[PDB]
C-alpha cells in the first residue's frame, strides 16, 4: 500500500522556526509533525509514502532517511518547479503511487492534526465498495470555510459552497483523503485546485462518499496555533492514552514530558506543556501552556506562559516569559529580562525587557 | 623599513544587525558603493609601498574569506590572509594571539583598523606622522554637543599628546574622539598586562593608562561609524564623493541619452548591468554586478545588490535591495532616509519578491519572502 503527504513549500508563516528547519521538521510535542502521521500509516501497513514538497529536498535528506530504519517505511521526496495547485502535485508522483494492484492510496496535508482512526475508514470503504473517501469535521464557522453539503443518510456530496450567507451546511473538508488509482488520470496538466475544480468534477458524477471525523481539527498556519493545537491533541491523548502524559504532585493537566527531559526539584508545570529531549530544567520555574523544544536549558525562577521555546535555547534566572512570545534557535534571555510577546529571531542574545509585543532581530 | 597591516573583521556575533543581509554575506563583505565593506581599507594599504603582509583576523568561518581575497590580490598585488582567532579576546587579546605570524617579517609599524569605520583612510599620512611622534603608537573635530556616541578625550595641541581618555565615561570632553598605527613595541605592552596584571579591551587598559607617558599621539575628511545597516548609505554617498573628488571615470557619469540612462551624479554601474535609457538614475545610488534595470525607473539613495530584478516603472528611495530580489513593476520601495530611526532606510532580504504595484515605505523583509500586499512601517519576517 502507498501513500503521499502535503507539505507545500518550507514554512513561511511559520517563521522564525522555519527559518532554518523546513515546515514538516519542526518538533511538535517533542515528535517533528512529519512523524505525527507516518507512524499513523504504519498502523494501517504503508510501506512506501512520498512527500510533495516545493524546495529542494537536500536539506531534510539526512532526517528522512533516520526514520526509514525507525519506523520501516519508504520515504522518496518529489519537488515540483512550482506548486501546480491543489491537485497538481497528485499528478507528478502518479508513477511512486501505482503498484499494479489498483489499491486506494492516502492524500494527508501537513498542515492538520487528528485522531486519524486510518483503520476503521477502509473498512468505510470496502463496505459500499465507493471510488473516492474524504474526511469532514463540524466547524462553528461554516462561513469562513468552503462547505459541504451532504446527505445525513450515506455519505455522498453534491456541491462546493464557499462563503454561504444563509445556511447550507456546517461541515468542511477535513484536508485528509482516500482515493483509488482510477482518480489520477481525471487530472489535466494545467494546476487545478482539487477545492474547487477537480472535487466538483467527482460530485457531479455521485460516485464518491464522504466520513465524519470524531476527533479534534486544526489548522497550523502561524506560530501560535502551537500552544492551543497543543491543548486538542494532549486533550485526545487523555482519551487515547492516559498513561503516556506525565503525573505527580508537581504536574497540573496534560503535560507531556520526555525521557530525556530532566526536571529539577520546587517546580510546577502545567497545563498544557510539552518539554523535548535533551532539556534541562532547572528549580522554582512555572510552566504553563507552553511548548519547550529540545536541547533549551531553563534556569531558576523563571516563569513562562503560553510561549514558544526554541532549540537550544536559554532562559536566564528569575526570567518572565508570556504572551505567545516566540523564541528561535540559540537565543539566550538574560536574568531578570521581561517579554510581552517577543518574536525573537535565532542566534541573539536577549539582554533588555521585551515590555510589549515586539520583533527583535 | 617595513610596514604590515592588520584589519579587525569581527564574527557572526557583531554582524547580529545586518541581519536581513548578514545571512547571506556577513557584515565586512556587504557592498558598499559597489565594493565590499573592507575592501576601502585594503585600497588604502597599497599606497604605502613600504607595505607587505596583510591580515583578516575575526571568528568567522574561514572558507567564507578564502573565495574572497584570492580575488583581492590580483588587483592590488598585495599579499592578504585571513586568520581566524580560536579563542576571540576583543581587541587587544585577538593581535597579541600569534604575534609571531604579524611580527614574521619584522615590520617597524604595524597597521590597526577596524571593519566599522568609513574615513578617508590617509594611511601614508598617519604613518609619516607617527614617524615623526615616535612613541608607541599615533581624531577628528566634532561638536561639543555630539559627545554621548563616545566620551571624553584629552589631546595637548601641542605635541599633538593623548592627555587623558575615558571611553564612556565622559565628565566634560574636549570635542576629539577616536576614529578607530602602532610600533613594534606594541606586542611588549600586551604582555604587561596580559602576563604580568593578568578579555583585555584595547581601549580600556592600555590607551588609558598611556596618558600622561608620551607615547600615544594624535583626519581633515570624513568620518562614520557604521554599525547600523542604515547608515551603510550616508557612509556610502562619501565613498562615492570620494570617487567623484579622485578618479570619476570609475563613477557613471552618462548625463544624457546615448544608450545610457539620465545619470545625475555620484553613481556607480557595474560594466555587468543590464540597462534602459528611459530610466533616471538619480543621485548617491551603487549598482551592483548582473542586475536588470528596467525602464523608467527612478534610483535615487540607493544601494542595489546582484542578481536584482527590476520591473517596469519602479521606485527606489532610500532602499537597500538584497540578493536576487525581484521588484514587481509599478512597485515603490520607499523610505524616510532618517539615518537615526531604525525604520528610516527600508531593508529588503535575499531574493524577496515585491510583486506588481506593491508598496514597501521604511520596513525591514526578510530573505525568501513573497509580498503581494503593501506593508508600511512594519518588520516582516
Amino acid at each position: 500500500m502507498k501513500a503521499l503527504i502535503l507539505v507545500g513549500g518550507f514554512g513561511t508563516r511559520l517563521r522564525p522556526l522555519t527559518l532554518s528547519f523546513p515546515k514538516p521538521l519542526v518538533d511538535f510535542a517533542n515528535k517533528p509533525m512529519i512523524l505525527h502521521q507516518i507512524e499513523a500509516l504504519k498502523a494501517v501497513g504503508v510501506d512506501e509514502v512520498v512527500l510533495a514538497i516545493n524546495y529542494q529536498p537536500e536539506v531534510m535528506l539526512n532526517f528522512l532517511k533516520d526514520f526509514e530504519t525507525k519506523l520501516e517505511i519508504k520515504i522518496t521526496c518529489s519537488q515540483e518547479t512550482e506548486p501546480l495547485g491543489t491537485a497538481g502535485p497528485l499528478a507528478l508522483a502518479r508513477d511512486k503511487l501505482l503498484d499494479g494492484s489498483g489499491e486506494p492510496f492516502f492524500v494527508l496535508n501537513s498542515d492538520v492534526i487528528s485522531e486519524y482512526p486510518l483503520k476503521e475508514m477502509l473498512e468505510f470503504h470496502k463496505s459500499h465498495g465507493g471510488e473516492a473517501s474524504i474526511m469532514v469535521t463540524k466547524v462553528d464557522e461554516p462561513s469562513k470555510y468552503g462547505v459541504v453539503v451532504m446527505e445525513e443518510s450515506t455519505g455522498r456530496v453534491e456541491k462546493f459552497v464557499e462563503k454561504p450567507k444563509l445556511y447550507v451546511g456546517n461541515k468542511i473538508n477535513a484536508g485528509i483523503y482516500l482515493l483509488n488509482p482510477s482518480v489520477l488520470d481525471k487530472i489535466e496538466l494545467r494546476p487545478t485546485s482539487i477545492e474547487k475544480e477537480t472535487f466538483p468534477k467527482i460530485a457531479a458524477a455521485q460516485g464518491l462518499y464522504a466520513m465524519v471525523l470524531p476527533g479534534f481539527w486544526m489548522d497550523i498556519g502561524q506560530p501560535r496555533d502551537y500552544i492551543t493545537g497543543l491543548r486538542l491533541y494532549l486533550d485526545s491523548l487523555r482519551k487515547k492514552s492516559p498513561a503516556k502524559l506525565t503525573s505527580g504532585p508537581h504536574i497540573v493537566g496534560n503535560v507531556l514530558v520526555d525521557e530525556t527531559a530532566t526536571i529539577g526539584e520546587g517546580c510546577l508545570i502545567g497545563p498544557d506543556v510539552a518539554i523535548g529531549p535533551g532539556c534541562i530544567v532547572e528549580s522554582g520555574v512555572r510552566l504553563s501552556r507552553c511548548t519547550v523544544m529540545r536541547g533549551v536549558r531553563i534556569k531558576k525562577h523563571a516563569c513562562i506562559s503560553s510561549s514558544i521555546i526554541g532549540w537550544h535555547s536559554t532562559v536566564g534566572q528569575w526570567a518572565r516569559i508570556e504572551n505567545m512570545t516566540i523564541l528561535g534557535e540559540d537565543v539566550h534571555v538574560s536574568d531578570e529580562i521581561y517579554s510581552n510577546g517577543g518574536v525573537v529571531l535565532p542566534h541573539k542574545e536577549i539582554k533588555s525587557n521585551i515590555l510589549k509585543p515586539e520583533i527583535v532581530m | 623599513e617595513k610596514v604590515v597591516a592588520v584589519i579587525m573583521v569581527g564574527g557572526p556575533t557583531k554582524g547580529t544587525r545586518f541581519r536581513p543581509l548578514s545571512f547571506n554575506t556577513p557584515k565586512p563583505l556587504i557592498p558598499l558603493a559597489g565594493q565590499p565593506m573592507i575592501h576601502h581599507p585594503i585600497s588604502a594599504c597599497k599606497k604605502i609601498s613600504n607595505l607587505a603582509q596583510i591580515f583578516l583576523i575575526g571568528f568567522y568561518e574561514e572558507r567564507e574569506f578564502a573565495l574572497y581575497v584570492s580575488s583581492i590580490s590580483n588587483e592590488l598585488k598585495i599579499p592578504v590572509r585571513y586568520l581566524k582567532e580560536d579563542k576571540p579576546h576583543g581587541s587587544a587579546g585577538a593581535l597579541y594571539y600569534f604575534r609571531d605570524r604579524i611580527m614574521e617579517e619584522k615590520p617597524s609599524h604595524v597597521f590597526l583598523l577596524n571593519c566599522d569605520v568609513c574615513c578617508s583612510f590617509p594611511l601614508q599620512g598617519i604613518l609619516d606622522a607617527h614617524r615623526r611622534y615616535g612613541g608607541i603608537g599615533t581624531v577628528i573635530k566634532v561638536s561639543a554637543e555630539a559627545a554621548s556616541q563616545f566620551g571624553e578625550l584629552i589631546a595637548d595641541p601641542d605635541t599633538k599628546e593623548l592627555l587623558h581618555y575615558t571611553e564612556k565615561p565622559e565628565t566634560f570632553v574636549s570635542d576629539l574622539i577616536n576614529c578607530g598605527v602602532f610600533t613594534s613595541d606594541i606586542f611588549n605592552a600586551i604582555e604587561e598586562v596580559y602576563s604580568q596584571i593578568r578579555f583585555v579591551r584595547l581601549d580600556q587598559d592600555i590607551l588609558s593608562p598611556l596618558a600622561g607617558k608620551k607615547q600615544l599621539y594624535t583626519n581633515k575628511d570624513f568620518w562614520e561609524q557604521i554599525k547600523t545597516p542604515g547608515k551603510s548609505l550616508k557612509c556610502s554617498a562619501l565613498y562615492l564623493s570620494q570617487f567623484r573628488e579622485t578618479s570619476p571615470h570609475i563613477l557613471a557619469s552618462g548625463d544624457g541619452t546615448n544608450r545610457k540612462p539620465t545619470i545625475i551624479g555620484d553613481v556607480y554601474i557595474h560594466p555587468s548591468v543590464k540597462l534602459h535609457p528611459t530610466a533616471k538614475i538619480g543621485p548617491n545610488v551603487s549598482i551592483s554586478a548582473n542586475v536588470r534595470v528596467g525602464p523608467g525607473v527612478r534610483l535615487i539613495s540607493c544601494i542595489i545588490l546582484d542578481d536584482v530584478e527590476i520591473k517596469e516603472n519602479a521606485v527606489v528611495i532610500n532602499s537597500i535591495i538584497g540578493w536576487k530580489s525581484s521588484i514587481g513593476r509599478w512597485s515603490r520601495v520607499q523610505a524616510s532616509g532618517d539615518y537615526n530611526d531604525r525604520l528610516g532606510i527600508t531593508i529588503l532580504g535575499e531574493a524577496v519578491t515585491v510583486e506588481d504595484e506593491v508598496a514597501v515605505i521604511g520596513s525591514i523583509v526578510l530573505q525568501n519572502k513573497t509580498l503581494n500586499v503593501s506593508v508600511q512601517d512594519d518588520i516582516i519576517l
